[PDB]
């Protein structure tokens, strides 16, 4: 359940036995009879065929685990590509604020927000309001299966 | 906007001081001259070469035509790239006073019906096409009404 | 392609810049092809690549007539496989044949071949897919690497 | 007409953005055309809702020593005077850059949109801090050498005078320039003294 | 100028940036042509005319080549009805019938 | 050239305080070359709740209610008839006094002018608690024999009859005057009317 | 407690509540007062566990 596909043409129809199909995986990439050895659970082999052949196994699948693999790192970078997603016009934007840069730390709307805003009760608070409501219930929910 | 009474202020389409697509910098002021009264002077200038008060109702409904000579024009569509005509009435106070007609117009003004060989050559114009030969007749508006 | 997802290929192309004039690094083509619909294996990339090392891997430069050939030339594709496949495929750590696959293995068989994932590659695709004793209902493990 | 909207808004936009290409001079700044309101509309911009309970009237427990108009306002005559005597500024090179965020009456309905145009207006945050931190990696800055590498080298050349004044001032902080706060010392959660 | 403005009217990968970068392309080293004064960036060109030396900004010019005379229209006010136009639309044979 | 911006900064005045009072003075900024207005700021803007969120809302708007004439200003008899539209009124004498506390014309500007300006009387209620919320020696209460004891004899003294008022007034149980409701029974969102 | 028995006395100081009140900016809060207790309430088991 890992040599399976070195043999994508040996193997069809479903499912399969382990053991048995396991000698097709095995055979398509030469495997030598005297080298692995089965058991009921462990496979053993010899010195410099396992580790080769599993190497070279990885080179003979490529085609379904390499493409198995393949999926994986398909569903994960849907979600992880960000990092270079961006600079470009805000690195000509750099530029932008260099050209001016002996006016940028020179600023008109700096500061004065923040220091009276401890003191104060209605912050973001009517984007909370609907969503507060559903916020309300949600989290509930999601307390008491745990 | 500046000598609106506000009678024709309702009457004769009048948003306010800032609130236009593209009288931009606000109302930006000007040296030694004051708006306010050039309204009356340049209302007087027509009537000698010789154009009616219809016409000059309609010349009234053409700072409403050079308001929408900055409104006819086939403001870059983001989505489809073929742009199109954002006003009827503009269209419309357009076409009659250029002696054609105003469905006529915007359909050719889109979508130009012409006919290589078989190929009745009905397509979309670009907005540099479309409103190319729509600035081509904003302002051959603005100029073959010139 | 039509023009429409090409627009948006266009734009998932023009986000991943760096010097400001059109250029995507190598690195990059696979995993934007991945999130346009497509799981180009680093094999497929790598011979419509060339055989970059990990230098010139990082180093190399894409523009988008070499980008969009490139997602082109995989994407009208060969052998890519179903749920009959990747239940076979993932029979794949079935430790006796018992119709659920084993935890730590399910990451191993992930580092240890082919297309070699990290530790954190491995853990994400399998995490809390097993049991208390870490078994994997792969029929269902199947399901999720093939749709999502 | 709809231009009494703009005119209105040649008053307030004007507030966005005429005159704006100062000392590098006459850009293609804001236009005219009504639906480029919407262009003017890029990221860095909250604004609160009407009837707020409050994070808009936070604007009016400042208010008193800000305002002209007062049944309530700022007007054009308010940034073109309130900022010569509040937060920065201009000449009329740079006259409705800052000056436009009040071509026009901040009402306090516009106060509204005032600190919303504090947390909006130059080009803020998704723009400003993202400049750089996009340049970036990860929770991570940008090399001090590879910064002088770039602006001298990197695009419109600039002179000595421009890396040596630009120099002093950059936050090498760690052998790198702090980026995110270079932009963002103009930003956060812990003062109440400029700009407004 | 205007040939390179022609073919960029007709054109979508075409800003008023690359048709100042076109006549850089095409021009450049020309004995009565010259290039801004380093404001790429403002994208504007100093030609030599019969009587010297003009800046022009590019800046929106592409469509301000473009009037691509539609005779669609033309031949509606070829056929005008009104007070207004049949008389000035009588040039009908430059107009775009191909 | 330069200019046009500078002269527009006056017109702040034509509608706040100034019409009023020069009391609360435009502050001259704008030399000529106009590098030079970025000196003119108003650094540090924090206090305790200087607009108290329940309080300065409401005189405000209590323009729009204090105006009963609804002219504008208020006149001595805006704030009588509208205290009488409520209930307690002020004597024309002791409203002539509360509109003495500003020179005339008392109108939305002239109001607030004097309102946010007087940042002083009345300890803040936190404070209050901390009167004798400190005097307690864990968390707990106060024996009522302290509270007695102390108000006579210690440092500033009442008399009999300055106690025993307050003592109707202060709620005693379990022979502790539990301090934290008795400040909030003198000083919470308070009566109405005195002021303005 | 001597300003309850004097200071509760000028033209310029007692003037609060009756139609003050009614100037809003004030209700949501006072759910959102009680619901934020209960929002905390809410986040911080539910993290926790």
């Amino acid at each position: 359940q890992r040599y399976e596909i070195l043999a994508a043409n040996a193997i069809p129809k479903g499912f399969m036995d382990g053991k048995q199909a396991c000698i097709l995986m095995i055979k398509a990439l030469e495997l030598d009879p005297n080298l692995y050895r089965i058991g009921q659970s462990k496979i053993f082999f010899r010195t410099g065929v396992l580790a080769h052949l599993e190497e070279e196994r990885d080179l003979k699948i490529t085609d379904v685990i390499i493409a198995f693999q393949a999926q994986c790192r398909g569903y994960l970078a849907r979600k992880a590509f960000a990092k270079r997603q961006q600079q470009l016009t805000a690195m000509k934007v750099i530029q932008r604020n260099c050209a001016a840069y002996l006016k940028l730390r020179n600023w008109q709307w700096w500061r004065l927000f923040t220091k009276v805003k401890p003191l104060l009760q209605s912050a973001e608070r009517e984007k909370e309001m609907a969503s507060m409501k559903e916020e309300f219930t949600r989290l509930k929910e999601a307390l008491e299966k745990s | 906007i500046a000598g609106a009474s506000e009678q024709m202020r309702n009457d004769l389409l009048l948003e306010g001081f800032n609130n236009y697509t593209f009288l931009s910098n606000g109302h930006v002021p000007i040296p030694a001259q004051q708006d306010d009264e050039m309204f009356q002077e340049t209302l007087e200038a027509m009537t000698i070469m010789g154009f009616t008060e219809e016409e000059q109702t309609s010349i009234l409904r053409v700072v409403s035509s050079v308001l929408q000579l900055g409104n006819i024009v086939f403001k870059k569509e983001r989505n489809t790239d073929q742009a199109s005509m954002p006003d009827n009435t503009a269209a419309q106070k357009v076409c009659h006073l250029m002696g054609i007609n105003v469905t006529d117009f915007t359909r050719s003004i889109l979508t130009p019906r012409i006919k290589v060989g078989r190929d009745v050559v009905q397509k979309a114009q670009t907005k540099e096409q479309a409103d190319f030969a729509i600035e081509a007749l904003a302002k051959a508006k603005f100029e073959r009404l010139f | 392609f039509s023009e429409e997802q090409t627009a948006e290929f266009k734009e998932a192309f023009q986000l991943f810049d760096r010097t400001g004039d059109g250029k995507i690094l190598y690195s990059q083509c696979g995993d934007v092809m991945r999130a346009l619909g497509q799981n180009p294996t680093n094999a497929e990339v790598m011979k419509v690549l060339g055989n970059p090392k990990s230098d010139e891997m990082n180093l190399k430069t894409l523009k988008f007539e070499q980008f969009l050939p490139m997602m082109q030339t995989i994407a009208k594709n060969k052998d890519q496989g179903c749920f009959e496949d990747y239940v076979e495929g993932l029979r794949v750590f079935d430790k006796e044949g018992n119709g659920t696959v084993m935890g730590a293995e399910i990451r191993h068989v992930l580092v240890t071949l082919g297309e070699k994932m990290t530790e954190e590659e491995v853990e994400q695709l399998v995490a809390g897919h097993e049991d208390s004793n870490g078994c994997i209902n792969y029929e269902e493990l199947v399901r999720m690497v093939l749709s999502g | 007409m709809g231009d009494d909207e703009k005119k209105e808004k040649k008053k307030k936009s004007k507030k966005k953005a005429e005159e704006e290409g100062g000392d590098a001079p006459a850009a293609p700044p804001a236009p005219k055309p009504p639906s480029q309101k919407r262009r003017a509309q890029r990221s860095g911009s909250n604004v609160f809702a009407m009837f707020t309970q409050h994070q808009v009237q936070e604007f009016k427990e400042a208010f008193q020593l800000i305002d002209q108009d007062k049944d309530g306002f700022i007007s054009k005559n308010d940034i073109r005077a309130t900022f010569d005597s509040l937060g920065r500024l201009c000449t009329e090179q740079e006259l409705d850059s800052m000056v436009a965020e009040a071509p026009g009456p901040i009402n306090f309905t516009m106060f509204l949109t005032i600190f919303g145009d504090r947390i909006a207006g130059t080009d803020e945050e998704d723009v400003i801090v993202n400049a750089f931190n996009l340049f970036d990696e990860g929770d991570g800055k940008c090399k001090e050498e590879t910064l002088k590498r770039s602006l001298t080298t990197w695009g419109e050349k600039f002179s000595q005078d421009e890396v040596d004044q630009a120099l002093s001032e950059a936050p090498i902080d760690g052998n790198g320039l702090i980026d995110i706060k270079k932009f963002a010392q103009i930003l956060t959660k812990g003062a109440k003294e400029e700009g407004a | 100028v205007l040939a390179l403005l022609d073919e960029e009217c007709w054109f979508p990968k075409a800003t008023d940036t690359s048709f100042v970068e076109k006549l850089i392309q095409e021009q450049g080293n020309h004995a009565k042509f010259q290039k801004s004064k380093q404001l790429k960036d403002k994208t504007e060109f100093c030609i030599l005319h019969y009587a010297g030396k003009v800046t022009y900004n590019a800046s929106a010019w592409l469509t301000k080549n473009m009037d691509p005379l539609n005779d669609n229209v033309t031949s509606l006010l070829n056929q005008s009805s009104d007070k207004f136009v049949a008389d000035l639309w009588k040039d009908v044979d430059r107009i775009v019938g191909l």
